[PDB]
């Protein structure tokens, strides 16, 4: 043919669709306003959390000591007294 | 699309010639140790986005268990 009845869909081909440039872009908005409000939800979380000493790695000293407290020098004076019998 | 190791290789090329010309000397003065950095910088690479992926996930892990311990407070 000639050049122009050629170059016309060839710069059609090469534009993209809208329809799917609309479609990403109001998706796009929504995650982005979503993960926005999701940020600003997490920097408002304090540094030291609620429970804190509540936790079971920040007692570490609940479930060791029970089993040290028969050892010589951690015993009540009357502990050795009546073990006897 | 780069695949993290035409990028890695890449880098580890950049960094032999690199360390070769601060030493005034031709740029490819010894080229194995050229491909020795070119796979040392693409296994690097690879690792790192390995890492980066598995350290995102413990990240979600974190941030999920953090959420919910001070969502307590409220109920
Ligand atoms: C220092 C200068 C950096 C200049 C480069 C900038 C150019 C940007 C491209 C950088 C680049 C490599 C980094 C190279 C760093 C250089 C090395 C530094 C040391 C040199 C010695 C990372 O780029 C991508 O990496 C992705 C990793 O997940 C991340 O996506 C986010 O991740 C989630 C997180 O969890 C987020 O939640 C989520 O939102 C996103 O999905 C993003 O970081 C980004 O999309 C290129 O992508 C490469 O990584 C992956 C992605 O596919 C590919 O391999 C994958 O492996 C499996 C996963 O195990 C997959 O199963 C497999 O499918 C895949 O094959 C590679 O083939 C390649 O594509
Ligand atoms: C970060 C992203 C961007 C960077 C990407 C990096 C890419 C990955 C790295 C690629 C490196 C490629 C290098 C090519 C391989 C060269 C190997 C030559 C090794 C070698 O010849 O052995 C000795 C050289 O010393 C040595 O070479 C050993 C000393 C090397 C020092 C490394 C220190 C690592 C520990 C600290 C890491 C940094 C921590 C920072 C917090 C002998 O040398 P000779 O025979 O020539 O003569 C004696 C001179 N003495």
């Amino acid at each position: 043919g000639f050049i122009m009845e050629f170059a016309e869909n060839l710069v059609l081909r090469l534009m993209e669709n809208p329809e799917e440039r609309d479609r990403k872009a109001r998706e796009h908005i929504y995650e982005m306003h979503e993960r926005c409000k999701k940020i600003k939800e997490m920097w408002a979380l304090p540094i030291r959390p609620y429970g804190f000493w509540t936790f079971e790695r920040h007692n570490a000293q609940l479930r060791w000591d029970p089993q040290i407290s028969q050892v010589a020098g951690r015993r009540d004076p009357y502990d050795d007294l009546l073990e006897d019998n | 699309p780069i695949s993290a190791t035409m990028v890695g290789a890449l880098l580890g090329l950049g960094t032999q010639m690199y360390s070769n010309a601060l030493r005034k000397l031709p740029y490819m003065r010894h080229p194995w140790e050229h491909v020795v950095g070119m796979g040392l910088g693409a296994v690097f690479a690879n690792q790192l986005v390995k890492w980066d992926v598995k350290l995102k996930e413990d990240l979600d892990v974190m941030l999920a268990k953090a959420r919910a311990a001070n969502e307590r407070r409220y109920f």
